[PDB]
RNA sequence: ACACCCAGCC
């Protein structure tokens, strides 16, 4: 039993015997994602103060923060926090993330 | 002086340009004027240590874009040109890069929202019937391909069959055309009976085996 | 994938378009001051000294591949083609999707030396944020 | 390829209820607990849209179009937006 | 120590030496470009704990929720009473518990052990 | 002084049809190029394809000079645009828009390691030794 | 047959 099954899967519903363990349940609350298109986060990314990665210097990725989207690296960006708690507003907003 | 050369006296002057990003609504604004000329103005000011770039947008045009400067030595940003006669010239190098943004914060979320609509048009989803398609399938005397290929082959008609000599023509013209052939190329060509044309071969012509493709006639005599 | 045996990765990024390794460092490591990297990725390089240029790193890629064949050019385009649609497909498929597949490259090879000095810890396969679930229609969908 | 060019475009998708086709051929929507005792399978019809061109060296191009054209049965998940329930 | 690349293809320098005049050369071994060298250093190794852990944190990571605040030790530079402290959890050493506090306040970030 | 506070505004101007198309051009930073020496440029499509999707090859001062080999850029300009501000005689910038993205590399001119005798030296995967003889015999 | 699940008791 995992630390990071906390609130999505059920702590005690498993079969003992072979499968135990192997064989889980979702938390009461669980909700899993149906998956959205990327595309209007990657052209909010763009629109904001983001620099992709073909139009930066290999020299300057150090000190920045990279961007993944999807797990595909996008691009680069020098403010983080910003960044974070504008998307996070957008989030929260039902906006177009 | 040759096709291939690139000019560069725009290097030599140390021309000095600007690159700047702007988001797609302005472009698509200035496209719309149909270049009538000007588009709109842009104010630089300078106090005693700092600068201010702003881009003003004409009121014509709509009918405040503050600008934000990067750092310029992390690449060496140029620009060439060619043109219809194959000529390369190069108009300068980029001395400082700009990035535009929009003054406003929430009004214009509400116009990334309905650019995100019109986005959004073209893509498909699957659509649901109230009642079951019955319109396929219908019942028909014939296929429209079968008529077609019946009504073709009764205008062609069945390959008359000739007389030997004149079918000898058509082999001695196929054997000068080319050395080797295939069967069903030469009865396309002669256009005869399939056995007539095996019963005229196999007295002059013979089959030579192939560990290639597969055996074949030999239109020599010999 | 789709090549038998083990590769060394400079000869990767030297298909992908990079010679000098000055380009190479600079996508495999983000820091020039910091020589622990470097000295880690040394032996990286010394076995890469035999291929030189674009080309016969191609061909070091294509004469592993699934049929050794006779000729050069048709494994040259093999190689091309397995580095273009089938290394890193979620990072680009199009034809010129060369320096992103270069960039994630060396993000995974900095992720493996940062691992390797200590610096991150090693994954779980279990924290259960690395895993995915697929339901009835992600599994539908691959099905159809 | 055979010269004549045939060239097929898959475009639209469509889904109607599900139905069940009686021995008479006459479709009735499946209502799932009549699929539970018939041991009938609780599947909708999946309609395609189809163009169809051809390409001859005369310059004839149609552009004919199969509307709705069946292609085979989706199992419906119940009480999902595609059920009756 | 030290890696620099020579100016003609951009490779990697190696270390040499030659009889007629006895000095370090870094030559390139691909191309045939040779530069006199200024440290005389080659292959430095460390192998007990110098890590220098306080020159690698990122100064950014006060700002993490995660992480526990305290005020009993303020920021030596600006002063603040306010300082976020961690562990280390790097490989190599596999030990020394001991706590490393960043200042909290925005346009700072000193490192400092204790 | 006057160019403590200077004042500058110009009028911008985009044509619509131009003859002449535009491309971003942009060397690395590491590369150390001089623009006098190039006296005598060729830059020409490649012949591996055997026209427009196919990239082109730098080839500066014939044989003498160093030759360069690039890519368009991954990215495409569905959002992003590209323009130049022109100096002209009459000060007016006129924004031009640009149609690719151009990245060419150095590439050095010496004798270089052929595939088959690589296959055939990779009998030495770690026996080699005196890295000039590997080149002195070619 | 066969296969695959599920389940019971240790
Ligand atoms: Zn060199
Ligand atoms: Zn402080």
């Amino acid at each position: 039993l995992h630390n990071t099954l906390w609130g999505m899967v059920c702590p005690a519903e498993t079969p003992e015997g072979h499968a135990v363990g192997l064989v889980k349940n979702l938390a009461l609350m669980a909700y899993i994602s149906v998956g959205s298109q990327p595309s209007p986060i990657l052209e909010f990314l763009e629109e904001w103060s983001m620099e992709n990665l073909e139009e930066i210097s290999p020299a300057a990725i150090a000190d920045a923060t990279k961007i993944f989207v999807n797990g595909c690296w996008v691009g680069i960006h020098k403010d983080p926090e910003q960044l974070m708690n504008t998307l996070r507003k957008l989030r929260r907003q039902m906006d177009i993330i | 002086a040759e096709r291939g050369e690139l000019d560069l006296t725009g290097a030599k002057q140390n021309t000095g340009v600007w690159l700047v990003k702007v988001p797609k609504y302005l472009s698509q604004q200035w496209a719309k004027a149909s270049g009538r000329g000007e588009v709109g103005k842009l104010r630089i000011a300078k106090t005693q240590g700092r600068t201010e770039v702003s881009f003003t947008l004409n009121e014509d045009l709509a009918n405040e874009h503050p600008f934000v400067l990067q750092s310029v030595g992390g690449q060496t940003l140029t620009v060439f040109t060619e043109s219809s006669s194959d000529k390369l010239s190069l108009e300068g190098i980029v001395v400082q890069r700009a990035e535009c943004r929009p003054a406003a914060s929430e009004n214009y979320m509400r116009l990334k929202r309905l650019q995100i609509e019109e986005s959004s048009k073209p893509v498909r989803l699957s659509q649901q019937l109230d009642k079951v398609v019955t319109t396929n399938y219908k019942p028909v005397a014939n296929h429209q391909y079968n008529i077609e290929y019946e009504r073709k082959k009764k205008e062609d008609g069945k390959r008359a069959r000739a007389d030997k000599q004149h079918v000898l023509d058509m082999l001695f013209s196929a054997f000068e055309k080319h050395q080797y052939y295939n069967l069903k190329d030469l009865v396309d060509i002669t256009k005869q009976p399939v056995v007539y044309l095996k019963e005229i071969l196999k007295e002059i012509g013979v089959q030579n085996v192939k560990g290639i493709h597969k055996n074949t006639w030999e239109l020599k005599p010999e | 994938p789709y090549i038998k045996q083990e590769v060394p990765i400079i000869i990767v990024f030297r298909a992908l378009g990079f010679v000098s390794d000055r380009d190479i460092l600079e996508h495999i490591i983000y820091d020039f001051e910091d020589p622990e990297m470097m000295e880690m990725v040394k032996p990286s390089l010394d076995e890469a000294f035999v291929i030189q240029e674009q080309n016969v790193a191609l061909n070091f890629i294509g004469s592993r591949g699934a049929k050794p064949g006779v000729t050069k050019e048709k494994r040259i385009k093999y190689a091309k083609e397995v580095l273009q649609k089938e290394m890193l497909p979620h990072v680009g498929v199009s034809d010129f999707c060369e320096t992103k597949k270069a960039y994630f490259l060396g993000y995974m090879v900095h992720r493996l030396l940062l691992a390797a000095l200590g610096r991150r810890e090693l994954d779980d396969r279990d924290h259960y944020g690395n895993k995915r679930l697929d339901l009835a229609g992600p599994l539908l969908a691959f099905l159809f | 390829q055979a010269p004549p060019r045939y060239l097929l475009k898959f475009e639209q998708i469509y889904l109607s209820k599900p139905t069940h086709w009686e021995r008479d051929g006459a479709p009735s929507p499946m209502m799932p607990n009549e699929a539970r005792l018939r041991n009938l399978t609780y599947s909708a019809p999946l309609y395609v849209d189809i163009t169809k061109t051809v390409i001859k060296e005369g310059e004839e191009q149609l552009q004919t179009q199969h509307q709705k054209t069946f292609i085979g049965k989706i199992p419906i998940m119940l009480r999902s937006t595609y059920c009756l329930l | 120590v030290g890696i620099r690349f020579c100016q003609e293809c951009n490779n990697m320098l190696y270390p040499k030496e030659d009889k007629e005049n006895r000095i370090l050369l870094y030559a390139c071994r691909n191309c045939d470009y040779q530069q006199e060298a200024d440290n005389s250093c080659i292959y430095v190794n460390k192998i007990t704990h110098e890590v220098d852990e306080l020159t690698q944190i990122i100064a950014d990571v006060s700002q993490d929720p995660t992480l526990p605040r305290t005020e009993d030790h303020p920021c030596q530079k600006c002063g603040h009473k306010e300082a976020v402290f961690f562990q280390s959890h790097s490989a190599r050493a596999e030990d020394a518990m001991r706590l490393y506090y960043v200042c909290t306040a925005p346009h700072c970030g000193h490192r400092w052990t204790e | 002084g006057p160019s403590s506070q200077n004042v500058t505004e110009y009028v911008v101007r985009v044509p619509k049809n131009t003859t002449k198309k535009y491309n971003i051009m942009a060397f690395n930073a590491a590369d150390k190029v001089n623009f006098a020496t190039w006296n005598q440029a060729r830059l020409e499509r490649d012949l591996s394809n055997k026209p427009e999707d196919q990239p082109w090859l730098l080839r500066v001062n014939g044989k003498s000079g160093r030759k360069f080999k690039g890519i368009k850029k991954g990215g495409v300009t569905e959002n992003t645009s590209y323009y130049i501000f022109t100096q002209c005689p009459d000060g007016a910038f006129e924004a031009f828009p640009v149609h690719n993205w151009y990245n060419f590399t150095p590439l050095a001119r010496h004798r270089t390691l052929t595939a088959e005798e690589a296959e055939e030296e990779w009998e030495r995967r770690n026996k080699v030794l005196n890295h000039f003889s590997i080149m002195q015999q070619r």
